[PDB]
């Protein structure tokens, strides 16, 4: 109901967020009675713009439709209503206006980069009233979202699904602009060496390890505490393999501990065989001392009466004695022959199924776009939390139509490369040059700067942008630390589709360990028929070095070997991605390296603050401020992420320059 | 967290173990790989030596059992019998269960009873510090 809206909105629908209590320190601090409405109050602000998020939310229409007590508190109405629109929680993205913009406008902003969060910053501060002016290095809109179209192919090398619905602000994007939301059927067939899929039992086993091997990571950490190993951090491959061997270890542990219990019976055996043979002889001695016993006839006295009686009941003993060892020696006969048959695994895993683990890792390079030498044991999964629900969904028609749309409006200078920010208590200039012409050079004053350059760009070890003056310490170490990840695509177009159609996805397993991530999973995502290769790990970052057409080359090798060397045509087009090589992205998405952790995410995100001009005057106002997705710690590596980000600055810079 | 999932092992111990140096993995898991050729072939000698054993047993101790009758228990002592008796004392001392296999109609019970009947006059007390001596 309205408890819904909180969700869809990524707010607990029962008590107030700690950014509610920084506005709302009167509820907060106050009579739970009055907690109940303001919650109820901003949940049903909510669910009436999520109800369509086509049109404005005005102030007007949220009393309107507030019903029972509650529009008895106008105040309080109006300002639920405008701290939701302030941060950006209801009345954002494409919507048709009401209240039509301010006349005349107020401040100045920069902002760099026209990626999703420039953009979605952009026409947040633009609805304020604020003067907004972007500039674009590139010669388009989206940044990391990049859609190649010729004729009617149609293929994103950027981002290109959408991680569910549930909870995500791409829900209201969607319900905005034309976007077509397809379905991921998330079953996956693998081929090895010479081409063969994999039987569906083994593909089950590994999965099944391969998750089994993570959880005991997890353990490994939390549990153990196995997060320093001499005196660097310890990154979630070390801890896998760790457990890898561990296992290894065991398995070898218990075929000691097996041979090690048969000998300790072939022992057994020995010691009986032994009272055995020496009963055999003593008997034999008893015999022929009863036989010639016996010699003597019987008119015969009463000491060779009992010889012969005695020799025998001695005999009958010796005799006894030995069959009960001869029963002993049963059991121990067969307890051995069970034992030598049934022996544990003489392996924890074949190298068959050890190169199968190697494409599930492979897997996890690829979303965290990076080698699993590099992520942080303790934090590489720390924004697990907050996925959210439903399906995964890839946009079948371009992920581009959603910057395109965002730009609608806006004052964007593309082929504008910024080269220098320069921001002092006065304001601030941003000096970009003409990537056409490097030599035409241009001025940008502003009251502010919103930085969402990418964070590979900012990690440039000869700096592509110079701050002036420079960034302090506690932001450029955080820069340092965290990881920016590499991952690209290879789109091959074709006449005839001679894939499995209703297969989405399908994996292609590598000869060895080092070569896991080379194009090892397919997609096929769109009408036409495309299909889209995968580079992950540490692949991506070599691959790029190579010729586009070695590059095809394996990739036709790897499809014809598993379809057959005819259904197979050459490709009409292709395209691959060099991601670490673009120079206005540097890598593909941040992930938290070993030595990081979310909270550098933080340190990205806080706003600088120069110092007075003359001295003694009093301490300004932020002037440089950051977006993008390696600023939002709950949401990194996404396009959801870098929206959010966006939507976050632009509350905050209005709250600076037009007060709350 | 919490325990480990179910068949991972991972006690303390181990892990400083493959990772206090570069190799430690490599080493613990080859100086076992040694330590079970080692108990294997171990196996193999135990074998041999077993087979050879079972050489000799060839035959079992068949051509050396002899019948046991019957001898259906009585109760009167024989001039045999007790000559038999304080003989069987004298290569057995107590063994009552072996002094009565050697008569053959006698059973524990008069085994014991002729021990204290007759321990006078068949001067039985000296018979068994005979058997004492050993
Ligand atoms: C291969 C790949 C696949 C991805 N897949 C997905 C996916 O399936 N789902 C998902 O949710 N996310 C995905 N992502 C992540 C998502 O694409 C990004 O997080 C997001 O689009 C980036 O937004 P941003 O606005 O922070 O940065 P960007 O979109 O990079 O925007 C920064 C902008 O700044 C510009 N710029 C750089 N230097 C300068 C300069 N000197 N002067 C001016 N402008 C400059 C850049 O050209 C760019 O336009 C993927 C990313 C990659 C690389
Ligand atoms: C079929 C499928 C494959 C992968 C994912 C996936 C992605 C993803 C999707 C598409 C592309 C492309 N092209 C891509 F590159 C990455 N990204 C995830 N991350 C990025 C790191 C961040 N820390 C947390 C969110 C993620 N997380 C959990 C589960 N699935 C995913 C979803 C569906």
């Amino acid at each position: 109901a309205v408890e819904g809206a909180a969700f869809q909105s990524r707010l607990p629908h029962d008590r107030m967020t700690s950014q509610e209590a920084a506005c709302f320190p009167d509820i907060i601090s106050g009579p739970q009675q009055t907690q109940k409405v303001f919650l109820f109050i901003r949940n049903r602000t909510l669910q009436l713009w999520l109800d369509n998020p086509k049109i404005q939310l005005t102030f007007e229409a949220t009393l309107q439709q507030l019903e029972a007590p509650y529009n008895s508190d106008t105040v309080l109405v109006h300002r639920v209503h405008s701290y939701l629109e302030r941060h950006g929680l209801i009345n954002f993205g494409i919507y048709k206006r009401i209240k039509p913009l301010p006349t005349k406008k107020t401040g100045k902003v920069i902002i760099i980069g026209s990626g999703v969060s420039g953009l979605a910053a952009a026409r947040q501060l633009q609805s304020f009233g604020m003067d907004v002016t972007l500039l674009e290095a590139r010669d388009r809109v989206g940044g990391r979202v990049a859609t190649f179209r010729k004729g009617n192919y149609v293929a994103d090398l950027g981002a290109m699904v959408v991680t569910g619905l549930g909870g995500n602000p791409m829900a209201v994007v969607s319900k905005q602009v034309n976007m077509e939301l397809a379905k991921i059927k998330q079953k996956c067939p693998l081929y090895e060496a010479n081409g063969q899929a994999v039987p569906k039992e083994k593909d089950e086993m590994v999965e099944q390890e391969f998750n089994r091997l993570l959880e005991a990571t997890s353990y490994l950490s939390h549990q153990l505490d196995f997060n320093v190993l001499n005196n660097k951090p310890v990154s979630l491959g070390q801890a896998l393999e760790v457990v890898i061997q561990l296992q290894e270890k065991h398995v070898k542990d218990e075929q000691i501990e097996h041979w090690k219990k048969i000998v300790k019976t072939q022992e057994e055996l020995k010691e009986l065989l032994n009272k055995m043979v020496n009963l055999k002889e003593k008997i034999k001695e008893l015999h022929q001392q009863y036989k010639e016993a016996s010699e003597v006839k019987p008119p015969r006295d009463i000491t060779a009466e009992f010889l012969v009686k005695s020799k025998h009941r001695d005999l009958t003993a010796l005799c006894k004695e030995y069959d009960e060892l001869a029963e002993t020696q049963g059991k121990l006969e067969e307890k051995l022959q069970e034992l030598e048959a049934n022996p544990p695994s003489d392996v924890y895993l074949s190298s068959r199924d050890r190169q199968i683990l190697d494409w599930h890792f492979a897997n996890l390079e690829f979303a965290n776009a990076t080698p699993l030498s590099t992520l942080s044991l303790k934090h590489w999964d720390q924004d697990d939390d907050f996925e959210f629900t439903g399906s995964h969904l890839t946009v079948r028609n371009g992920y581009s139509c959603v910057p395109v749309a965002l730009a609608e409006g806006l004052d964007i200078k593309l082929n504008t490369a910024v080269r220098q920010v320069r921001y002092t208590a006065s304001g601030c200039e941003v000096i970009a040059v003409n990537t056409r012409s490097t030599s035409q050079t241009f001025i940008y004053k502003c009251d502010a700067v919103l930085c969402t350059l990418p964070l590979g760009v900012l990690k440039q070890q000869p700096p592509a942008v110079q701050f002036v003056p420079p960034l302090p310490e506690w932001k450029t170490s955080a820069v340092q630390r965290m990881g920016f990840g590499n991952l690209n695509k290879v789109v091959l177009c074709f006449d005839r589709v001679f894939w499995d159609p209703s297969v989405n996805l399908f994996g292609h397993v590598g000869s060895t360990t080092a070569s896991r991530g080379e194009l090892f999973l397919f997609w096929n995502l769109y009408k036409a028929p495309i299909l889209l290769a995968l580079v992950a790990g540490e692949a991506a970052g070599i691959m790029e070095n190579i010729s586009d057409d070695v590059i095809v080359g394996r990739c036709l090798a790897i499809l014809k070997g598993i379809f057959g060397s005819s259904a197979v045509p050459q490709p009409k087009e292709t395209v691959v991605s060099r991601w670490r090589a673009d120079p206005w992205a540097r890598g593909s998405y941040s992930y938290v390296a070993a030595g990081s952790s979310g909270n550098d995410y933080d340190l990205m995100a806080q706003p600088i603050t120069p110092g007075p001009s003359i001295p003694g005057a009093p301490q300004p106002i932020p002037r440089l401020f950051f977006a993008g997705e390696h600023t939002i710690r709950n949401y990194p590596a996404t396009v959801h992420g870098a929206l959010l980000s966006g939507l976050r600055e632009a509350g905050r810079i209005a709250d600076q320059f037009l007060g709350a | 967290k919490r325990k480990p999932p179910k068949g991972m092992f991972l006690s303390q111990e181990d892990v400083e173990a493959v990772s206090a140096n570069a190799t430690a993995a490599t080493t613990v898991l080859r100086q076992l790989d040694m330590e079970l050729v080692s108990v294997k072939r171990q196996i193999q000698n135990i074998k041999q030596t077993n087979s050879a054993l079972k050489e000799k047993l060839d035959g079992g101790i068949e051509p050396y059992r002899l019948p046991e009758v019957i001898q259906k228990c009585n109760a009167r002592w024989t001039t045999e019998e007790q000559l038999l008796a304080v003989q069987a004392i004298r290569k057995y001392g107590r063994d009552f269960q072996a002094i009565s296999d050697v008569i053959g109609n006698k059973s524990v019970v008069q085994v014991k009873n002729f021990f204290v009947n007759y321990r006078r006059r068949f001067n039985i007390d000296e018979v068994l510090q005979e058997w004492e001596a050993e």
